[PDB]
RNA sequence: AGGUGCAGAUCUUGGUGGUAGUAGCAAAUAUUCAAACGAGAACUUUGAAGGCCGAAGUGGAGAAGGGUUCCAUGUGAACA
RNA sequence: AUGUUGGAACAAUGUAGGUAAGGGAAGUCGGCAAGCCGGAUCCGUAACUUCGGGAUAAGGAUUGGCUCUAAGGGCUCAGCC
RNA sequence: CCUGCUUCUGGGUCGGGGUUUCGUACGUAGCAGAGCAGGCUGCGAUCUAUUGAAAGUCAGCCCUCGACACAAGGGUUUGU
């Protein structure tokens, strides 16, 4: 219901093609909070250091036009906050993105 | 907290900058309670602060 | 002092007001006068730019160096969806200029034209012209359509009709219909009032309106370009490369005693999104839309008699940032104003085309169809196929 | 009896306006994520990633000069 | 930690960098600015001269990678470094 | 300023083809390779086949109705 787990892939090349080389790696993490608001609808979006790892591996300039996530809602713990429920965003190594749809996992 | 006194004191007595200097993100309470060179020098045994490897600069 | 060598100035005046239009479909501000003697038809029409392309066709001038030569020409395509008919309007005639009389409605109308009247059509309820279709089922209400009619027969000198586009066969991203008057030009005024109560909620195709090497105009807006300086606005000569406070201005704008910057100098502003009205263009071909018969569709959109190839316009890849054509078209010989999904106003000519070159026939040869997005070398999908062969996917 | 009457002297002292929430806070490639603390985190601390100074350095110590600026704790009243 | 702040936009004018079909100074007081050449190896190098220079004058060719060959040494004729 | 925001339909994201740009990917095999050192094996720039291959492809390109969720919303005003 309302804890959901599902894959997703985003193609960053298009949410990138525009801006400067010096600010393409730290807007490359502005559309993954973007998108983690768009689907699973919660303000408070949390990014594991891996999938920091995996965006800034090549560097500011030059970032991975495709990358696959796991993009799970999960419930806000204690020191209460108006947003109830949070989301965690997870890097996943996949080796190839051909024929990779949105895999609604399951725990 | 704050945690710029243990890492200088660390660098001096390991003989090395606070480059190589690796303090534990998890155990940051009881390094924060030093104030010491001698309960760092009980850190270092512990094994909460540990000297980082020298970064490799390959001849091959 | 006088100016040392005389040079003519720079931009015309006559489009002074370089300001965003406040239209976005193209207006006209004068349809083509009537006679009596000729039968009633429509003289405006309204269309979408989607792309251009080349022509192969015979000239037939004579005494020119190219008679008889094979020529390209750039030509426009504009997807011309037939209008649907929903209203009329009849126009009383002042001493203080042209004053509407009385509009007239259509009973039901259909949810494409219902867009227009709504800023917001999520949070609508839909409820325009609830009220006005009670209207058609109650006998004191024909009677009064009755009423309303016998007047404009009687007072009114100008009618025109009120008829919208089909966004529903166009593949644009939008679904709020253009309306728009069009002038019916034809005999007296009541036969001219009962065509358009027969013409009324019907499907009025191009075919109607315009006719092939025929002289028509064309009414839009300008391409937006934003805010810009003297030397791309009005193409000024650019200063030496020693200027401290920079190069891409007007040097001197105006003298002293005129002491107010006049009217007539060039200063930076809104370049594009004009309003402009282009004359005398020539329609090469009026193409047909895709419809279906004995299962299979009819797509040869392309086809001349020469080529007799089953290709459409549509080229490889379909129309660079537009989409495909599906519907009836026309192909009009040189660059139009607008940028792609641009309502384009077509209109026909205000003078009497009586020249060599508005009375010549055109027949095409060949219709390029090649792709657009690049350097494309293949007219057809399946002309690259017997080409490229077989492929690694395969 | 006088150091006795101000609209000015690019008058003196002091205070306050329009400009104006405007010019501006653009010399030297660049920051990002997570955790801790806190009422409050872009700037504090820790870990990780990506960078710069590239030994004639943005490194390690002096002289002149500065004079408690050096160290620990606490504060966010004034300054940064 | 980017030099006494950040975020979103990418309009003109700017400041700092670049690229331009054909012409090649016709621009301008004036080749101002910009642009050409550039290191090394092998050739070759004028007028003039105070014989020292001019001179890297000017003007030509070559430059990558890989696989080989030859030559240039010490320790007791061969071996080993 | 110009659009869309449920007729089980709409768009969004991903994916698939179409188009296009560049030019034949990694790996493998070869008795192709100036050759070199111990029945063949080890090094070898480069070449051949796999391979018009690999990679990119709307962010402001075109068709999907393939897969996935989302969508009858939130707030402020307007009367003859």
């Amino acid at each position: 219901n309302e804890v959901v787990t599902r894959e997703y892939t985003i193609n960053i090349h298009k949410r990138i093609h525009g801006v400067g080389f010096k600010k393409r790696a730290p807007r490359a993490l502005k559309e993954i909070r973007k998108f983690a608001m768009k689907e699973m609808g919660t303000p408070d979006v949390r990014i594991d250091t891996r999938l920091n790892k995996a965006v800034w591996a090549k560097g500011i300039r030059n970032v991975p036009y495709r990358i696959r996530v796991r993009l799970s809602r999960k419930r806000n713990e204690d020191e209460d906050s108006p947003n109830k429920l949070y989301t965690l965003v997870t890097y996943v190594p996949v080796t190839t993105f051909k024929n990779l749809q949105t895999v609604n996992v399951d725990e | 907290s704050m945690l710029r006194l243990q890492k200088r004191l660390a660098s001096s007595v390991l003989r090395c900058g606070k480059k190589k200097v690796w303090l534990d993100p998890n155990e940051t309470n009881e390094i924060a309670n030093a104030n010491s060179r001698q309960q760092i020098r009980k850190l270092i045994k512990d094994g909460l602060i540990i000297r980082k490897p020298v970064t490799v600069h390959s001849r091959a | 002092s006088h100016r040392k060598f005389s040079a003519p100035r720079h931009g015309s005046l006559g489009f002074l007001p370089r300001k965003r239009s406040s239209r976005h479909r193209g207006k006209v501000k004068s349809f083509p006068k009537d006679d009596p003697s000729k039968p009633v038809h429509l003289t405006a029409f309204l269309g979408y730019k989607a792309g251009m392309t080349h022509i192969v066709r015979e000239v037939d001038r004579p005494g020119s160096k190219v008679n008889k030569k094979e020529v390209v020409e750039a030509v426009t395509i504009v997807e011309t969806p037939p209008m649907v008919v929903v209203g009329i309007v009849g126009y009383v005639e002042t001493p203080r200029g042209l004053r509407t009389f009385k509009t007239v409605f259509a009973e039901h109308i259909s949810d494409e034209c219902k867009r227009r009247f709504y800023k917001n059509w999520h949070k609508s309820k839909k409820k325009a012209f609830t009220k006005y279709c009670k209207k058609w089922q109650d006998d004191a209400g024909k009677r009064q359509l009755d009423k309303d009619f016998s007047s404009m027969k009687k007072y009114c000198q100008v009618i025109r009709v009120l008829a919208h586009t089909q966004m529903r066969l166009l593949p644009l991203r939008q679904k709020k219909a253009h309306l728009m008057e069009i002038q019916v030009n034809g005999g007296t005024v009541a036969e001219k009032l009962d065509w358009a109560r027969e013409r009324l909620e019907q499907q009025v195709p191009v075919s109607q309106v315009f006719g092939q090497d025929e002289m028509i105009d064309v009414i839009g807006v300008t391409k937006g370009k934003g805010y810009k300086g003297v030397t791309s606005r009005w193409h000024t000569k650019k200063l030496p490369r020693k200027t401290h406070r920079g190069l891409r201005k007007v040097a001197c704008i105006g003298a002293w005693h005129p002491a107010r910057v006049a009217f007539s100098v060039a200063r930076a502003g809104q370049k594009g999104y004009h309003h402009r009205t282009e004359i005398n263009k020539k329609i090469y071909k009026i193409g047909q839309g895709y419809l279906i018969k004995d299962g299979k569709l009819i797509k040869n959109n392309a086809s001349t008699d020469y080529d007799l190839s089953d290709k459409s316009i549509n080229p490889l890849g379909g129309f660079v940032h537009y989409g495909e054509v599906t519907n009836d078209f026309v192909m009009l010989k040189g660059c139009v104003v607008g940028t792609k999904k641009r309502v384009l106003t077509l209109r026909k000519s205000l003078l009497v085309q009586t020249k060599r070159r508005a009375l010549e026939k055109i027949d095409l040869k060949f219709i390029d169809t090649t792709s657009k997005f690049g350097h494309g070398r293949f007219q057809t999908v399946e002309e690259k196929k017997a080409f490229m062969g077989p492929l690694k996917k395969d």
